[PDB]
């Protein structure tokens, strides 16, 4: 029952802050096979390792891909301090992980552009007695709050969004700023993969 | 570019109505959506930001709601002053605009008020002949203007011209113009211009002597 | 605040143009300036915006490389400069601004427009005569006179009556294309007709484009 990855190779992958979401549960899969239709540059594990990584067999197995920057390799990985895994992407530290950077091909072509490369670079909450700023550090496996009031891409470097909340919402502003980093030649793309085992219940093994 | 299809093209409603128009991107665009009234002859008035956020100085009776990819525009309670172009604009990516809905307001029916104008001696030494016949304030839109100098029809020779509907009785008004030369308007003596509508029983005539 | 556009007209095609935008009420470069064009009767396509406080631009796919958003510090001013112009390119062109110092999207404010042409055609002048009422007048009723504005080119043409100080039952109608080339229109009003005899009607007709200033008195033959 072969898993559907067709999806990552057929339109633009979202931001970074838009990561999209494959969750796989009940089947075959050829990891080493996908990646080979990319040009892997980094391939970082955690709790695992990426010959493991392709091997085992999993209860749950997600995937999450978006545009992502080589020249941004450091601010993607488990120990990073900084503004991507703060207020954009953070994967789960308590089931096993792994991190690919990747670029797409001449040879592969049904994959689209993004006009930029974005990412939320400041994200917080001012609360409404008008005087506290709460920073919104992304959970993992979440989005950012952010994510309402920014734009798919980022239009400009310095774009600051400010939204007015409703006593709903907690009633004060919700506030964002956001970053770019100039298209590159060939697509290049982050993945971020997310295992769960047992309980007895490992059905997501390789073909 | 992302395409905005916006629904029904134009539509028609009394006042009081409720009128919902529709918008649909060809992607997500995360309630980045924004409404625009534009009332005849002007720039747009921002309605709607937000998808669904009222800029303040606009009445409660517009709402917008929707988000993703599918997002309504309603008025309800519908008054005579909406009568206008609604467009709306995604700002998610580089902006694209509604195609455009046109909002008629339903009214009472109201016949026109014909006038004839002979053309002026102006114009007759500069060897033209604008006959112009004037139908008035009027509802519905629908009005059939026939020309008939000697009491033969004219044909292919008029050209019709209406204004946009009227904000402060939703009514409209109508300007067909017959040309000739004055070698032939001087041939003929009794020009009318004869009007049938919806809100007068017999078409009504309007006749002059040369 | 206000935003007051200039600098459209006719243009040949191939030719230019400097649309120029004065703005006043706040300041350009803190917000997102942007241009927005409507051809006659159709709908609005956005062509280009200045990024706020850096001036990073951008474009409609229609128009780039061809067109050009600048802006200036002092003066407070926003241009679009149109190079390689199209027939297609005929439209009136809005300046519009950013609704907030930070990243908007939308526009509350717009400007009250210019219109640019592009054709080969040539300027002309309109021959105004007046469409005099008749005798025959509803003796204690309405009675109606008006402009036959006939034969110019291009649009726009502005009628008044009376320097403005006559609005209501004013009605001017669209200018029709005539099968010459030029356009047309006619600018009528209603009146009581006691006051035929004792008031002066007077249309002011207005050809920007070809420096044509009449105004016409309009009385019973
Ligand atoms: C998985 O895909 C790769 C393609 O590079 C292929 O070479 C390999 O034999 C496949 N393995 C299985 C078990 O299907
Ligand atoms: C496409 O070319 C890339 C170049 O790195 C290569 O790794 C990959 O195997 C090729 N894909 C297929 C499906 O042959």
């Amino acid at each position: 029952v072969e898993c559907d990855f067709s999806p990552l190779l057929s339109g633009t992958p979202p931001q970074v802050y838009n990561f999209k979401r494959l969750v796989f549960t009940n089947c075959n899969y050829n990891l080493t096979k996908l990646l080979s239709l990319f040009s892997v540059n980094d391939f970082t594990c955690s709790q695992i390792s990426p010959a493991a990584i392709a091997s085992n067999c999993y209860s749950s197995l997600i995937l999450d891909y978006f545009s992502y920057p080589l020249s941004m390799k450091s601010d993607l990985s488990v120990s990073s301090a900084g503004p991507i895994s703060q207020f954009n992407y953070k994967q789960s530290f308590s089931n096993p992980t792994c991190l690919i950077l990747a670029t797409v091909p001449h040879n592969l072509t049904t994959i689209t552009k993004p006009l930029k490369y974005s990412y939320i670079n400041k994200c917080s909450r001012l609360l409404s007695d008008d005087r506290t700023e709460v920073p919104q550090l992304v959970n993992a496996n979440q989005y950012s709050p952010c994510v309402s009031i920014v734009p798919s891409t980022v239009w400009e470097d310095g774009d600051y969004y400010r939204k007015q909340l409703s006593p709903l919402e907690g009633g004060g502003w919700l506030v964002a700023s956001g970053s770019t980093v100039a298209m590159t030649e060939q697509l290049q793309m982050g993945f971020g993969i997310t295992v769960q085992y047992g309980t007895d219940t490992n059905s997501v093994c390789p073909k | 570019a992302i395409r905005m299809t916006q629904s029904p093209s134009f539509l028609s409603a009394s006042v009081g109505d409720r009128v919902t128009i529709t918008c649909r991107a060809s992607q997500d665009i995360n309630s980045f959506l924004a409404w625009y009234q534009q009332r005849p002859g002007k720039a747009p008035k921002l309605l709607i930001y937000g998808a669904s956020n009222l800029e303040t100085g606009v009445p409660s009776r517009f709402s917008g709601g929707g988000s993703g990819t599918d997002f309504t525009l309603t008025i309800s309670s519908l008054q005579p002053e909406d009568i206008a172009t609604y467009y709306c604009q995604q700002y998610d990516k580089l902006p694209t605009f509604g195609q455009g809905t046109r909002l008629e307001i339903k009214r009472t029916v109201a016949a026109p008020s014909v006038f004839i104008f002979p053309p002026s001696d102006e114009q007759l030494k500069s060897g033209t002949a604008s006959v112009v016949c004037l139908l008035n304030n009027f509802y519905p839109r629908e009005a059939k203007v026939q020309w008939k100098v000697d009491n033969a029809l004219q044909s292919g020779n008029s050209q019709e011209s209406v204004t946009e509907q009227d904000s402060k009785d939703s009514t409209y008004s109508l300007s067909s113009t017959l040309t000739l030369s004055k070698a032939d308007y001087e041939k003929h003596k009794v020009y009318a211009c004869e009007v049938t509508h919806q809100g007068l029983s017999s078409p009504v005539t309007k006749s002059f002597n040369r | 605040v206000q935003l007051l556009e200039t600098g459209g007209g006719l243009v040949k095609p191939g030719g230019s143009l400097r649309l120029s935008c004065a703005a006043s009420g706040f300041s350009l470069s803190d917000y997102y300036m942007n241009w927005i064009r409507q051809a006659p009767g159709k709908g609005l396509e956005w062509v280009a915006y200045i990024s706020s406080s850096s001036g990073y631009t951008n474009y409609g796919d229609s128009v780039k490389g061809r067109f050009t958003i600048s802006r200036d510090h002092a003066k407070n001013s926003l241009y679009l400069q149109m190079n390689s112009l199209r027939v297609e390119d005929t439209a009136v062109y809005y300046c519009v601004r950013d609704r907030d110092d930070f990243w908007s999207g939308y526009y509350k404010h717009w400007g009250l427009g210019t219109l640019v042409t592009v054709s080969s055609a040539s300027t002309k002048g309109p021959s105004v005569f007046p469409l005099a009422p008749s005798s025959k007048s509803t003796s204690g009723g309405t009675a109606a006179l008006g402009c036959l504005v006939k034969d110019y080119f291009p649009e726009p043409v502005t009628v008044s009556w009376n320097s403005g100080a006559l609005t209501s039952g004013v009605h001017t109608f669209p200018a029709v294309l005539q099968s010459s080339g030029l356009y047309s229109l006619s600018s009528v009003v209603t009146v009581p007709s006691s006051s035929l005899g004792t008031q002066t009607y007077i249309c002011n007709v207005n050809h920007k484009p070809s420096n044509t200033k009449v105004d016409k008195k309009v009385e019973p033959k």
